[PDB]
C-alpha cells in the first residue's frame, strides 16, 4: 500500500517558486504527518516542516518561515510545497516523508520519525537558459601516457541544464572510461570532463571520437581526439 | 537548535567486518533517535528508531546503541549493499535535525594515482577562455590534494574538481581538475604544473608542460 509519489524535476529562475506534489496512499495520508526535507547537492539533510494532512495543521522550520507553505488536499490523497523567492541556494532534492509516532499512540509529530520516504523531485535554481555544451580534445601527449598506455578525453563546457550523456567511439569503447560529475561554474553553466586510457601504439592507426549528447538542446557533438606536440 | 554530530566522517571497511559508527546530540533526545541508510540517487531509508529498535525488513546485523547524547550503529558482518551513507537524526523536538554522515566505502590496498595533464585545445583558445586539465587516475584512499602551479606562483579560487564513484571491479576514485583562466591571462605565463599530494606517494607528484610545445 505505503507510496510517496513525487512531481516531477523543476527548473526556476531566481524570484520565482516551486510548487512540488507528494501523491500518498489512502491510509498514511489518513492517520500521520507528511514532513519535507531537503538535500542540496553533496549535502546533508534539512528539515523544511510538516503537515498534518487531515486537518492542514502545518509547522514549519525557522529557517523557512516566511518562504515556505505546506498544504494537503484529501479529494487528492496530496501533499504540496510551495517555497518562494528562490535563490541558487535553494537547488536541491526535495522529499516528502512519513512521520510515523511508533511506540507512541498520542500525538502526530512526536517522535519524528520519517519511516518512509517519496523518490525527491529535484529543482534546480538559475538565471541560465538551456544551451548547448562546448566540446574541446583533452589531447593524449607525452605527458598524459604512464608505462605503455596513454589518457585522453573530451572537456564538456558551458551547457545547461544536467545531464549530458558521453560516450566514445559510438559506444565501442567502455573499457577504461571515466566520465565525472560536472561542476556548477560561477556563470550558472555546468562543465564535466570525460577520460578514457588506451594503448600508446594504436594513437597511431585508431582515432577516438568522443559522443556528447544534450537532450534539453537537442545537440550533439561528436570530438575527434588528437594527439598533441607537448 | 540541536546539533547532530557524526565520527569517523567516512570509514573503509571489508565484507565480513564489524563496523561501528557514532553521532552526537548538543543535548539530551533520551532515546528519540533514528538512524538512516542513503545511497547515491536514491532516497533516505529508515533502518534505527528508538535508538536501538529494528525496522521491520531491516537485516539484523544493523544495531543502535545509546540514550541522552551519544548513540551507536554497529553494523556487524558488513554485505556488499551496506556500503553506503549513514544518517542519524534527532527526532526528540523541532526542528528535527540530522547528523552529517558518515560513508562506508570499499577498502582495498593503497594505490597512488597515475597523474596526466592536459593544455587547452586551439579551438577553446580562440574563443577566449583556457582550462587546463589534471586527471588523478585509479587511486585509494579518496583522500587526495591538487595545487595548480604557474610559474612555479600557486593558484587560489580558479579552479573546481570533481571525483567519480568508487569503481564497482578495483575499488579505486579517479578525480578530474579544471584550472580556468581567460586567454590574456594564459598567454602570459609559461608553465603550467599541477602538484600532487596523497598517501600512496612518497612525496607529492608534479606534471607540467610549457605552453606553446
Amino acid at each position: 500500500q505505503v507510496q510517496l509519489v513525487q512531481s516531477g524535476a523543476e527548473v526556476k529562475k531566481p524570484g520565482s517558486s516551486v510548487k512540488v506534489s507528494c501523491r500518498a496512499s489512502g491510509g498514511t495520508f489518513s492517520n500521520y504527518v507528511i514532513s519535507w526535507v531537503r538535500q542540496a547537492p553533496g549535502q546533508g539533510l534539512e528539515w523544511m516542516g510538516g503537515i498534518i494532512p487531515i486537518f492542514g495543521t502545518a509547522h514549519y522550520a525557522q529557517k523557512f518561515q516566511g518562504r515556505v507553505t505546506i498544504t494537503a488536499d484529501a479529494s487528492t490523497s496530496t501533499a504540496y510545497m510551495e517555497l518562494s523567492s528562490l535563490r541558487s541556494e535553494d537547488t536541491a532534492v526535495y522529499y516528502c516523508a512519513r512521520i510515523n509516532t511508533s511506540p507512541i499512540l498520542t500525538g502526530y509529530y512526536f517522535p519524528g520519525v520519517h519511516d518512509y520516504w517519496g523518490q525527491g523531485t529535484l529543482v534546480t535554481v538559475s538565471s541560465a537558459s538551456t544551451k548547448g555544451p562546448s566540446v574541446f580534445p583533452l589531447a593524449p601527449s607525452s605527458k598524459s601516457t604512464s608505462g605503455g598506455t596513454a589518457a585522453l578525453g573530451c572537456l564538456v563546457k558551458d551547457y545547461f541544464p544536467e545531464p549530458v550523456t558521453v560516450s566514445w567511439n559510438s559506444g565501442a569503447l567502455t573499457s577504461g572510461v571515466h566520465t565525472f560529475p560536472a561542476v556548477l561554474q560561477s556563470s550558472g553553466l555546468y562543465s564535466l570532463s570525460s577520460v578514457v586510457t588506451v594503448p600508446s601504439s594504436s594513437l597511431g592507426t585508431q582515432t577516438y571520437i568522443c559522443n556528447v549528447n544534450h537532450k534539453p538542446s537537442n545537440t550533439k557533438v561528436d570530438k575527434k581526439v588528437e594527439p598533441k606536440s607537448c | 537548535a540541536i546539533r547532530m554530530t557524526q565520527s569517523p566522517s567516512s570509514v573503509s571497511a571489508s565484507v565480513g567486518d564489524r563496523v561501528t559508527i557514532t553521532c552526537r546530540a548538543s543535548q539530551s533526545i533520551s532515546s528519540w533517535l533514528a538512524w538512516y541508510q542513503q545511497k547515491p540517487g536514491k532516497a533516505p531509508k529508515l533502518l534505527i528508531y528508538s535508538a536501538s529498535s529494528l525496522q521491520s525488513g531491516v537485516p539484523s546485523r544493523f544495531s543502535g546503541s545509546g540514550s541522552g547524547t551519544d548513540f551507536t550503529l554497529t553494523i556487524s558482518s558488513l554485505q556488499p549493499e551496506d556500503f553506503a551513507t549513514y544518517y542519524c537524526q534527532q527526532a526528540n523536538s523541532f526542528p528535527f535535525t540530522f547528523g552529517p554522515g558518515t560513508k562506508v566505502d570499499i577498502k582495498r590496498t593503497v594505490a597512488a594515482p597515475s597523474v596526466f595533464i592536459f593544455p587547452p585545445s586551439d579551438e577553446q583558445l580562440k574563443s577566449g577562455t583556457a582550462s587546463v586539465v589534471c586527471l588523478l587516475n585509479n587511486f585509494y584512499p579518496r583522500e587526495a590534494k591538487v595545487q595548480w602551479k604557474v610559474d612555479n606562483a600557486l593558484q587560489s579560487g580558479n579552479s573546481q574538481e570533481s571525483v567519480t564513484e568508487q569503481d564497482s571491479k578495483d575499488s579505486t576514485y579517479s578525480l578530474s581538475s579544471t584550472l580556468t583562466l581567460s586567454k590574456a591571462d594564459y598567454e602570459k605565463h609559461k608553465v603550467y604544473a599541477c602538484e600532487v599530494t596523497h598517501q600512496g606517494l612518497s612525496s607529492p607528484v608534479t606534471k607540467s608542460f610549457n605552453r606553446g610545445e
